[PDB]
């Protein structure tokens, strides 16, 4: 659901 | 014996150190071999057969004890010194005669020096003179006593300064001369009398395109700005025409240590381009490839000169001529590949190529290296991959990095720049907060791939990696605590990986990283708490059985309420924080119970019953409507 990314 | 030796130089279908089975008998071998090879030796043969010998002669050379049987050598060596193909074994060949005999060995070549200068004394011709200079230039850095006092003496200058200027037209005898100058500097005796008596005749021979490589290189040697400038232009100037190769590309690897060096190379791009294309040629020598990855990783690196013109020049001859992509399909040794691996760091500190580099398979070369080298040398080298295959996974979407092979190969790298539990702890690899901070934020992105399902099946086959996340949670380092935090919402998309480690509430382990990890949601740092509020609303909203449990745990719900009312304007935390409640809501009536009245938080979720914000009314509504439950 919530994801973190960076690129 | 004497057959044994024609056996030896005959052809190259032997083995001379074989043959050593023919020389069984000490004295024999110890004595006709050696009288056979002083007269053999007597007489210059073809360079083959002279190959063979002074590459056998060595062996037996070091063995011998007695003088008196390895006198010969220092004539027939020194007298071949003109002979350019056979120098190098020659010069291995007295090296031999130098673990023994060191100080017979010596006076011995100071007695043939000496005869020699008086034959070119005597000789109206040259060539006497050439063999001096070439028996100097050659055994110079193993006998500077005597080769120092003869250069030093005024009769050898007298006869050496007077050919170089009655015989400037013989490119030979100055180039000869060129080379004995560059020589004999390893001595500080002799570098200050050229420094001091040779600088006109340089000036000259700097006129004279032919000799101009060697002068600059005995300039750069006897140097103590345009005098260097001078010289420099040179290499470059001869290195872009693509002449004297090994000369400049070792020079200008040592000069460009100095900054003004790297600006005036970076600045001529017609030496730029004849680097890469040397590179890239299957032609050029090993030892010249090194050297030109040298120069190309010194000139590329950013400094800690301008930026912007390194990152242009980065971008324009190494991105732009595909000078990494190239690196896949070429030889390359141990040193070479480190400065491969250098030239790849050095370009992904500009972040806009990261993406061309991972397209020129510069993620299989990082990782190629590292699996190498995994159990071998976890040297600075080592870490500088790392550092590299960080940056790359942080920009870059992981599953195009490493030519469609798995990304998560990765992984375990990247866990190596992560702190080990302190019991153990000690790393060769010496990395930084920041080398930390990085790898947490690449392994935070492969935790994107397949809800962090693959990424957690590696942190499940080895507790020291879920030790080191573990051991980060209440970091020192703000940035580090976040970017750990964030790594670990993105795992709690999928329970298998590390859902035990908070949610086991029967183990007191993972029942005091719960009640640590519901005081973390209010950490002072933003994005430190929309990932601690991720983390429980990503296992609420997709684990009934944890979302039972979390429901009745006080703590969690008085906290998670009282960070909504008082920073419900952070759209990320205010979302992340609706999920977690009307999934808990949603679970315990009781809970909902608890809140109904509760009025600051009533009036707060009314008034986003009202961005790209669709699930804050949403959400807002059905959580007001569970307290209308539990009113009507």
């Amino acid at each position: 659901k919530f994801i973190v990314s960076h690129y | 014996m004497n057959k044994v030796w024609d056996r030896i130089v005959g052809s190259d279908s032997a083995d001379a150190q074989s043959v050593l089975k023919e020389r069984c008998s000490s004295p024999k071998d110890v004595t006709d071999l050696l009288h056979v090879i002083q007269n053999w030796t007597s007489e210059i043969h073809n360079n083959g057969e002279e190959t063979r010998c002074w590459k056998c002669v060595p062996m037996l050379a070091g063995y011998v004890k007695d003088w008196g049987q390895l006198e010969f050598l220092c004539r027939r060596i020194l007298l071949r010194s003109s002979i350019q193909e056979i120098r190098p074994l020659l010069l291995v060949t007295m090296k031999s005669l130098m673990s023994n005999h060191s100080d017979n060995t010596e006076q011995k070549c100071g007695n043939i020096l000496q005869q020699l200068l008086i034959e070119a004394e005597e000789d109206s011709g040259n060539v006497s003179l050439r063999l001096l200079v070439d028996a100097m230039s050659l055994v110079f850095p193993i006998c500077l006593g005597v080769c120092r006092d003869m250069f030093l003496s005024t009769d050898f200058q007298d006869i050496l300064t007077r050919n170089l200027n009655s015989s400037a037209d013989d490119e030979h005898l100055v180039n000869g001369a060129l080379r004995l100058l560059a020589v004999s500097c390893i001595d500080e005796a002799v570098r200050r009398f050229i420094a001091e008596h040779y600088l006109k005749t340089l000036q000259q021979s700097f006129k004279v395109e032919k000799y101009k490589v060697l002068t600059a290189l005995v300039l750069i040697k006897i140097w103590s700005k345009e005098t260097l400038n001078s010289c420099i232009n040179l290499f470059i100037d001869s290195l872009s025409n693509g002449e004297n190769i090994e000369i400049n590309t070792e020079a200008l690897a040592y000069l460009t240590l100095k900054p003004s060096v790297r600006v005036l190379l970076r600045g001529n791009g017609d030496v730029c381009l004849k680097i890469i294309e040397l590179i890239k040629s299957q032609d050029t020598t090993p030892t010249d490839l090194y050297g030109l990855l040298i120069i190309l990783a010194n000139v590329s690196e950013h400094p800690s000169e301008n930026v912007k013109d390194i990152e242009e020049f980065n971008r324009d001859y190494i991105i732009d001529l595909d000078l990494i992509g190239s690196l896949k399909s070429i030889k390359l040794s141990t040193s070479s590949y480190n400065q491969a691996i250098r030239i790849i760091y050095n370009v992904t500190r500009d972040k806009t190529q990261i993406s061309e580099c991972v397209k020129q398979g510069a993620g299989l070369m990082l990782l190629v290296f590292l699996a190498q080298k995994r159990n071998l040398s976890k040297d600075e080298w080592y870490l500088l991959s790392i550092r590299a295959l960080s940056k790359t996974l942080i920009y870059v979407n992981p599953e195009t990095a490493f030519s469609k092979y798995s990304p998560l190969s990765a992984a375990p790298f990247l866990f190596e720049n992560l702190p080990l539990p302190n019991d153990n702890a000690l790393s060769e690899l010496q990395f930084t907060q920041l080398d930390t901070y990085e790898a947490l934020l690449a392994l935070t992105n492969l935790a994107t791939i397949n809800q962090g399902v693959d990424l957690g099946k590696i942190i499940l086959s080895n507790a020291q990696y879920w030790d080191s996340i573990e051991n980060l949670l209440l970091d020192s380092s703000v940035r580090i605590q976040r970017s750990t935090l964030e790594l670990i919402s993105n795992l709690m998309s999928n329970p298998m990986a590390i859902s035990a480690k908070f949610f086991c509430f029967e183990n007191p382990k993972s029942a005091q990283n719960f009640e640590i990890l519901v005081k973390l949601l209010e950490l002072h740092d933003i994005q430190s708490q929309r990932a601690v509020a991720a983390i429980f609303a990503n296992i609420a909203s997709t684990v009934p059985f944890i979302c039972k449990e979390l429901s009745e745990k006080r703590n969690l719900i008085e906290t998670a309420i009282r960070v909504f009312k008082t920073q419900n304007t952070d759209t990320d935390l205010r979302i992340r924080l609706l999920v977690l409640l009307s999934s808990i809501f949603n679970a315990n009536a009781h809970a909902v119970a608890c809140v109904k009245n509760d009025e600051e938080f009533v009036k707060e979720l009314q008034k986003y019953r009202n961005q790209k914000d669709p699930l804050t009314p949403e959400l807002s509504k059905e959580i007001l409507s569970l307290i209308n439950l539990e009113h009507h």
